[PDB]
RNA sequence: AUCGAGAGGG
DNA sequence: CACGTCCCTCTCGA
């Protein structure tokens, strides 16, 4: 049995599985959900976090083996791919505790730019705004160069040690 | 082509008897969501007889030394001679026995009287005289108020259609309409005391059964009820024309307008073999 | 409502006026009226507050209602038209009434 | 007004030998041919003209020649009829198939 | 024994949905073929021992479904296939009512 | 998605043979099946009379999903309809 | 990238399991071919977020077989690479014809002719090594390679990476 | 068996008739039809890269299929095709067809009218597909013009009067035009996106242009199968090789010199091949014959045998049939089942620990043993024959096997006399299994099956799972039948031996001393086991007819009857009054214990229940036919003379 | 074996 | 101009 929902180069023509406009599970309609490397270890650590807590009713280098426990108490052993993620996860997220991603999170989303550049900003860390636009293609003609490095700016600042 | 045109015919949740489209062949089945097990033919004494006999039959006059329920079959006979309060319901009681006369008489235009209909009341008030062992002699302890009142209560309670808004209410008293007939003819009030000599637990006792007996007889959403008067329909035609010759030469009327006319019928056919006015 | 004694010209002259049903009937079949036989039971014409109703209370789509030809000898008499429903109340011996409801195919 | 004559007179060929059989049926049959507008006889064009879905109408006379127009008209099959079922090899809307059977967890545990 | 067309009539009547499904599946045809999720025909090449799923021609590996009819049905599906008629069989809908 | 509550519910509240067949011969598969028995098998062996004895006691976890020719239904708790039969 | 898709599956439950510990099992048996998998519509799911609300209906008892059926809506943090996004990742395999990336999941694998000309090829390393003129890849470097095809081939999708632009390399 | 598929399991809710394009003929096409040779590499059982297995199905048991290596029994088949070297008419579009040349423009490939004209406009209305389609060819054929405007639209090309000779089609104009496949093809495919839609096409599913084959559909061997004895293909195989044949003719006729005069045959030939081949049944034609005629694809199909017989009706597993002989000491819901047949009729039974114990029993007693099993069904499925498996005895069963096993005393199962014209017909009884070959019936349940037991033969179906079972005991049963819809009333009664002694014995002359009376009381199973105080007591006690009968009915029965002339103090025994379930007067006959419309058996059932009036008839078929025993009947030709 | 032909039974 | 009830049992001939 395989998995369902409701409902290509990466210039913004991602797949319809991935387009902006998506529908919810309740039935409504809702912007598409795209995570910084960053934003995604806190969202997996939480999940992953708040089902050992359902499970008691039934630092930088050193933080990896914190996680290999969660996996091996929560998940089955034969998931590999989520100890990969979250040991890359760990290492890349330029941001670690909740406070700062939420802001980041703040910044980002209130550019207007599509959920895809609001992830690929927050995870690849980018100096000029021509690298910026350089590696984020979906870029070059929105948000204009200085405002863009303005926001820039910000990042790096925020960047949590 | 009967069990044919007829598959997909089935009672549906709502009563409704569609085919696989949707499409209301019916909207209830039999036009009285009843099953036909539970049916049985059962005379309206209300319908046939002399208009001089129904009043002797139905007719309660309160308000009368004459024409009033004797103490012996009440237990306030006396107590409720002349009371007028109430032979007001006796009259409403006695106005819907003659508003029904006259309705079965608009149906059945030849006064036949006895037709199927679920719920055998003549059994049930037998089956209830010998489980009270009613006493023929004394009186019974049912009030004026009890009778006409319960039976008012026991109709309501006798569902088809369960619905809210009045278009499927209205097709309620439709549906049942009939059946109320013989309830009000067999539960008169001077039947139910005179005739019947119902006491007070044989009477709920009698309203209580006739209810689910008759909230049996409604047909299932499910039943298949194309499929089966296809074959209720077919069966004895083909049947019929299998015992032929267990008299030999006989013909009579099996392969005369039977089989053929039968034909005619389901085809339709402008070519008619017979094509009678019987002009009145 | 024209009564055309014998013949209407061709002259298809009906259909032609929108804010008007142009209906026609002939002095022959009008001699007697159809509605008072004894088969022919009570045709009752359906406000389109009504026809909306009953359409959902009955939780139908449009098609699925039983259908009374448009050109039905009792359709013509109540002057109907497309889309038009009419309960029919006939006598039957089970229920003793039987509600029944025709659109105007 | 006809409904009534066509019951009337299949009920006076079925009175007289073997003389019962329950209106309902026969009813069913005449409304069946009735509720339509006019008489749709029971014959390889009366009723099996019909809107039906396409294998069910082939279950009876015009068989090869249905599916063409079928499939000619792009037709689509509801797969509500017997028939269709029946041709499908699956459990019919029919009775014990008009309904369907679920477990919800709350009851599961009300009687853990 | 021949379960005919009359007994099949005979048991609608009754009501006996399942019961009918096990007369005309369990001990009949009954066959298990692959549908595609596109053009609803047996086309789905079912390697499952090695668990390889296509439609080529509909290039798809994912539209997948096993599904239960006799095989006098996929053969009549088939046989409308050899003269150019296509039954699309799906799994979903879009009627109602 | 559409359905109805089961405060508007109007189909007739008692189970039909259809229904109770259905049940008792689904309950009888699935107890055959070395499914958990939720009532007090008492010297019991025939997994349909167990499902009788289940819908004796109104223990059967089951729903009803009846659908209304609109395609809506309203569903129906086994242990809520009533066994008229 | 790296998503959260509002997903749904259809597991089947024998009558067994009809009991009080279902809800477990079946979220039990939806995490067990769902957690670790991949599919390439969706991408690589990775971990089914909010436990606690999840959704199960009711399970429709399968018409001539016991087992109910249920859509157990879900919602899960998913991984579908495209191409032309610019990705960092963990140097891991090294060959003479490029070097493998690890980039969440997946491996992106860049070639020697996707690295630019002055980047040649060490195989004198123990850990072999792409030395050039300022970078030196290592076996266990971190890169910055930009995602120019994907390949969905069963319970995995690999990629191709390049190098060879601007923006792009060692970290 | 059929392996495991991880495919997810549906059931098909919508099924999409359309027509196929010769695009995805050649898209779907497992492999290309090239040659015509059967399946002759060297005649070897190895077939021929070019017809039967180029790829499609397999044709050898032992040899997996190069498609889907499932081979056989798993293996759908895989069609191929054959690239015509013309187009050639659909045979039953054929009509269809000119139905729309004669409806768009031959030459222009727009309608030859559209929404200016009142009529189009309104027949364009209708959208019911095929009644505007016909309400358009109606007032399309005769307006014979690619008009250009009449108040600009669109090239005016008269259009031809059509007529059809037979797989072909001429238009006349004022000319003698044999209208082409390809001419029509050019003018289908030119037929406006929208034009051809409203005309009861679809844009997708049906396009016109798809009823004329320019890519045939070859069916894989499972459809037109190969047998052995040396071998010998189906009669559409060969009539394949017949289209090939006639293509190849067309393929090198038409490539080198054009002759025309017999390019314009062999392409008539292959269009007949093409015609037959789907519609051997034709209008005109010879109708071909292959050393006769040929199975046309439409005859596999026709009504009556054929997916009719086929999909409608099935022949099926778990079934029987005997003789019938009748039995008046069995029950009303039995059926006396001959023990060889529950020998060979089986039920799988699940293991589980209600049934464990019994379940390994049985399988110790084997398939001989009358209350033994057949077969053992595990874990992974694959059978276990208890005949010839070498553990067949140190066996030991697992919780969730399957044990086919005998059919046992009182298991469901469906009866049915042949004549199947009744829901009645078919109904569900207990199995009792008995000895000689005769299923046996209790003498009640003839009328509804209409069954003598005069060479009569009656099919018996077993069901296979615990629901389809309940589904019988819970519908079907014979007494849940008891009282019919069909004419409201009870369809089984007293009949035979019971009738007539019943009536014999319900009487005041007829009356029972005590070693009689005893006897009869024993047989009445739910007896209570008291003595009825005598009717008549001291000069000889004894007891009337309808009194001892009292006690086979159930106490709490109330039943009245009037006759002719029947007064409340019975003057010839008239009518009937049975008070709480003990007769007071009267003769009990046909109206008393028949069918009747407010018999006994209908009050019974009614007031007490189905299972209780089955119990009643048992009660009464085993004392009412005791007492005949003894009381004894006859009828000679002394009978027959006043 | 498959198609055809025929004779019986209920 | 297309349907022409239902099953079941045997015999023989390319
Ligand atoms: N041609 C037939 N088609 C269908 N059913 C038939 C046919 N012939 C007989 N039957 C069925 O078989 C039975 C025929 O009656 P049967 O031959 O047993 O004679 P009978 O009535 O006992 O004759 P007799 O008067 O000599 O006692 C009926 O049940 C009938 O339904
Ligand atoms: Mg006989
Ligand atoms: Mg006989
Ligand atoms: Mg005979
Ligand atoms: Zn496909
Ligand atoms: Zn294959
Ligand atoms: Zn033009």
């Amino acid at each position: 049995v395989s998995t369902s929902t409701f409902q290509n180069a990466a210039t913004l023509q991602l797949g319809q599985e991935f387009q902006l406009k998506q529908i919810n599970h309740q039935g409504e309609e809702e912007e598409l959900i795209a995570l910084n490397l960053s934003e995604a270890r806190l969202v997996i650590k939480e999940a992953l976090v708040e089902r050992r807590r359902a499970f008691k009713r039934s630092t930088r280098e050193k933080e990896l083996e914190s996680i290999d426990v969660l996996l091996e108490q929560t998940t089955g052993g034969n998931n590999k791919d989520l100890k990969n993620t979250m040991q890359y996860l760990t290492n890349f997220s330029r941001f670690r505790d909740q406070e700062t991603v939420g802001a980041v999170i703040q910044l980002l989303k209130s550019t207007g730019l599509h959920p895809f550049e609001v992830a690929q900003l927050g995870s690849l860390a980018c100096d000029t705004a021509d690298e910026a636009k350089t590696l984020i293609p979906s870029l070059n003609n929105k948000i204009s160069d200085d405002e863009l490095e303005r926001i820039l700016k910000e990042l790096s600042n925020l960047e949590t040690l | 082509r009967l069990v044919k045109a007829l598959e997909d015919i089935m009672v549906h949740y709502d009563n409704t008897t569609r085919n696989s489209l949707g499409n209301v062949i019916q909207f209830i089945y039999g036009e009285d969501g009843m099953d036909a097990a539970h049916i049985e033919k059962q005379s309206l004494d209300t319908i046939g007889g002399s208009d001089a006999a129904f009043e002797k039959r139905y007719r309660v006059d309160l308000l009368n030394t004459d024409h009033t329920l004797d103490p012996s079959l009440l237990e306030s006979g006396s107590e409720i001679l002349g009371d007028l309060k109430l032979q007001v319901l006796l009259d409403e009681e006695y106005k819907q026995l003659v508003k029904d006369r006259k309705f079965l008489r608009e149906v059945f235009v030849d006064g036949e009287a006895n037709w199927p209909l679920p719920v055998n009341i003549r059994r049930i008030i037998q089956n209830a005289q010998q489980t009270f062992h009613i006493d023929h002699t004394k009186p019974s302890d049912l009030t004026i108020k009890d009778i006409v009142l319960g039976v008012k209560d026991l109709q309501e309670n006798l569902l088809v259609l369960r619905g809210k808004n009045e278009i499927i209410q209205n097709a309620q008293r439709d549906a049942v309409t009939l059946f109320c007939c013989l309830l009000r003819s067999r539960l008169a009030t001077r039947r139910v005391l005179q005739e019947y000599r119902l006491t007070k637990q044989a009477f709920d006792w009698v309203l209580s059964n006739i209810e689910a007996q008759f909230l049996r007889s409604v047909v299932h959403p499910g039943e298949m009820v194309g499929v089966l008067a296809a074959q209720s329909i077919g069966e004895p035609a083909t049947q019929m024309t299998l015992n032929t010759f267990h008299f030999a030469g006989v013909a009579s009327k099996k392969v005369t307008s039977g089989v053929p006319r039968l034909k005619e019928i389901l085809n339709v056919a402008k070519n008619m073999k017979t094509p009678s006015l019987t002009v009145y | 409502i024209f009564v055309y004694q014998n013949n209407i010209t061709p002259s298809k002259l009906v259909p032609s006026i929108p804010p008007a049903t142009i209906e026609t009937f002939n002095e022959a079949a009008l001699v007697v009226n159809i509605t008072h036989h004894e088969l022919v039971p009570k045709h009752i014409r359906l406000s389109s507050d009504e026809k909306r109703e009953l359409l959902k209370r009955y939780r139908l789509k449009e098609s699925q209602l039983p259908r009374i030809q448009r050109a039905d000898p009792v359709a013509l008499y109540l002057g109907l038209k497309r889309g038009e429903v009419v309960k029919i109340i006939r006598k039957s011996e089970t229920s003793g009434r039987y509600a029944s409801y025709r659109i105007c195919m | 007004a006809g409904r009534a004559a066509l019951y009337k007179e299949v009920y006076n060929v079925i009175a007289s030998d073997g003389s019962y059989v329950n209106y309902r049926h026969m009813a069913l049959l005449v409304d069946v041919m009735t509720t339509q507008g006019g008489l749709t006889s029971v014959t390889r064009h009366g009723f099996n003209r019909s809107n039906t879905g396409a294998l069910m109408r082939c279950s009876f006379e015009e068989t090869v020649e249905i599916l063409f127009e079928a499939g000619a008209s792009a037709e689509l099959d509801d797969c509500r009829g017997v028939s269709e079922n029946v041709i499908l090899g699956q459990m019919a809307p029919i009775g014990t198939g008009a309904f369907d059977v679920m477990i919800d967890e709350e009851s599961l545990v009300k009687y853990m | 024994l021949r379960f005919g067309e009359m007994e099949r009539d005979c048991m609608i009547a009754h009501g006996a949905a399942s019961f009918l499904k096990e007369r005309l599946m369990e001990a009949s045809d009954a066959f298990r073929v692959h549908i595609c999720g596109i053009c609803g025909l047996m086309t789905v090449i079912a390697k499952l021992n090695h668990n390889q799923f296509e439609c080529k021609g509909c290039d798809n590996k994912i539209d997948i479904y096993q599904i239960h009819i006799p095989y006098a049905a996929k053969l009549l599906f088939q046989e409308l296939m050899a003269m150019n008629i296509t039954p699309r069989l799906y799994t979903d809908r879009s009627r109602d009512f | 998605e559409k359905a109805i509550p089961k405060d508007q519910r109007a189909t007739t509240p008692y189970m039909t043979k259809y229904e109770r067949a259905r049940i008792l011969g689904t309950r009888a598969l699935q107890i055959s099946m070395n499914a958990p028995v939720f009532v007090d098998l008492e010297g019991e062996t025939d997994p349909l009379r167990i499902a009788m004895k289940e819908l004796a006691e109104k223990k059967i976890p089951l729903v009803i999903r009846r659908y209304l020719p609109d395609g809506s239904f309203e569903d129906w708790s086994v242990e809520e309809l009533i066994v008229d039969l | 990238m790296f998503f959260i898709k509002d997903l749904s599956l259809n597991i089947t439950l024998h009558p067994s399991f009809f009991g009080p510990r279902m809800k477990q099992y079946l979220k039990t048996k939806l995490l067990e071919e769902v957690e670790g998998s991949c599919t390439g519509k969706f991408g690589y799911i990775l971990c089914v977020l909010d436990y606690d609300n999840i959704d199960i209906q009711r399970g429709r008892i399968l018409p001539t077989d016991g087992s109910a059926e249920f859509n157990v809506k879900y919602r899960a943090v998913v991984f579908k690479p495209f191409k032309g996004e610019v990705v960092d990742g963990t140097v891991v395999s090294c060959s003479q014809h490029g070097f493998e990336v690890q980039v969440g999941p997946m491996k992106v694998f860049v070639t020697k002719h996707l690295m630019p000309q002055d980047l040649t090829f060490n195989a004198g390393s123990n850990p072999p090594s792409y030395q050039s003129s300022e970078d030196v890849i290592t076996i266990k470097s971190r890169i910055r390679v930009k995602i120019e095809g994907c390949i969905s081939q069963v319970s995995s999708i690999h990629a191709i990476g390049s190098i060879k632009e601007d923006y792009l390399g060692a970290i | 068996g059929q392996q495991y598929s991880s495919a997810p399991l549906r059931t098909v809710k919508e099924v999409q008739f359309g027509l196929f394009s010769p695009e995805e003929v050649r898209a779907i096409s497992v492999a290309k039809i090239r040659f015509p040779e059967t399946m002759d590499e060297t005649q070897t059982r190895a077939k021929i890269g070019g017809l039967n297995d180029p790829r499609l199905g397999s044709i050898d048991r032992n040899l997996k299929c190069q498609t889907c290596q499932e081979g056989m029994n798993e293996c759908p088949g895989h069609f191929g095709h054959i690239d015509l070297a013309k187009p050639v008419f659909h045979v039953g579009f054929i009509a269809k067809i000119k139905k729309v040349c004669e409806c768009v423009c031959m030459h222009c490939g727009k309608l030859l009218l559209d929404e200016h004209n009142e009529l189009m406009r309104q027949a364009l209305a209708i959208k019911d597909s095929k009644k505007r389609f016909a309400a358009i060819w109606t007032l399309c054929k005769t307006k014979m013009v690619c008009e250009t405007d009449v108040p600009s639209r669109g090239c005016g090309n008269t259009q031809p009067t059509i007529r059809k000779d037979g797989l072909k089609l001429v238009g006349s104009w004022k000319e003698l035009r044999v209208l082409s496949t390809e001419e029509i093809l050019n003018i289908f495919k030119h037929i406006s996106v929208k034009d051809f839609t409203s005309l009861g096409f679809n844009e997708v599913f049906s396009r016109p242009e798809w009823m004329i084959l320019t890519c045939l559909p070859v069916p894989p061997p499972p459809v037109r199968p190969s047998i052995s004895f040396q071998r010998g293909e189906d009669d559409l195989t060969f009539k394949l090789a017949d289209i090939l044949k006639a293509n190849i003719s067309l393929e090198t006729l038409e490539h080198n010199g054009a002759p025309h005069h017999a390019i314009e045959e062999a392409e008539s030939l292959l269009q007949f091949h093409v015609a037959t081949y789907m519609d051997n049944d034709i209008a005109g034609q010879p109708q071909a014959l292959q050393k006769s005629p040929v199975k046309s694809i439409r005859a596999r199909l026709k009504g009556k045998e054929g997916r009719r017989g086929n999909l409608m009706g099935k022949r099926v597993d778990f079934s029987a049939r005997t003789v019938i002989s009748g039995d008046p000491n069995l029950e009303l819901d039995q059926v006396g089942v001959p023990k060889s047949i529950a020998k060979t009729l089986t039920y799988p039974e699940v293991v589980t620990p209600y049934n464990i114990d019994r379940l390994t029993q049985l399988v110790r007693n084997g398939p001989n043993e009358h209350p033994g099993a057949k077969y053992v069904i595990r874990d992974s499925g694959d059978r276990i024959d208890l005949r010839y498996s070498k553990r067949a005895g140190d066996i030991q069963l697992q919780y969730g096997w399957k044990v086919e096993r005998h059919i046992m005393d009182n298991d469901p199962v469906l009866f049915n006399r042949q004549p199947s014209l009744h829901k009645m017909s078919m109904m569900a009884h207990r199995v009792k299994v008995i000895p000689y070959s005769t299923f046996r019936l209790n003498l009640s349940v003839t009328s509804p099956y209409n069954a003598d037991f005069d060479g009569d033969e009656m099919n018996l179906h077993v069901p296979q799972s615990e629901e389809t079972r309940a589904e019988l005991s819970q519908l079907c049963a014979v007494p849940l039948q008891i009282v019919s819809p069909q004419s409201n009333k009870p369809c089984m009664g007293i009949v035979q031996d019971t009738l007539c002694g019943i009536r014999k014995l319900t009487l005041r002359d007829t009356f029972i001393e005590l070693d009689q009376v005893l006897n009869m009381l024993y047989w009445v199973p739910d007896w209570d086991g008291v003595i009825p105080t005598p009717a008549i007591i001291k000069p000889k006690p004894l007891w009337s007819g309808k009194q001892i009968l009292s006690v086979a009915i159930p106490n709490g029965i109330h039943l009245q009857r009037f006759d002719e002339g029947t007064t409340l103090l019975s003057p010839k025994d008239n009518g009937m009054l049975i008070i709480d379930g003990q007769i007071i007067f009267g003769v009990v006959e046909k109206k008393t214990v028949g069918s009747s419309n407010g018999g006994l058996i209908h009050v019974v059932t009614r007031e007490k229940g189905p299972q209780v009036c089955a119990k009643l008839f048992g009660n009464i078929q085993k004392v009412v036919n005791f007492w005949l025993l003894h009381n004894g009947f006859s009828t000679g030709i002394g009978d027959t003379i006043a």
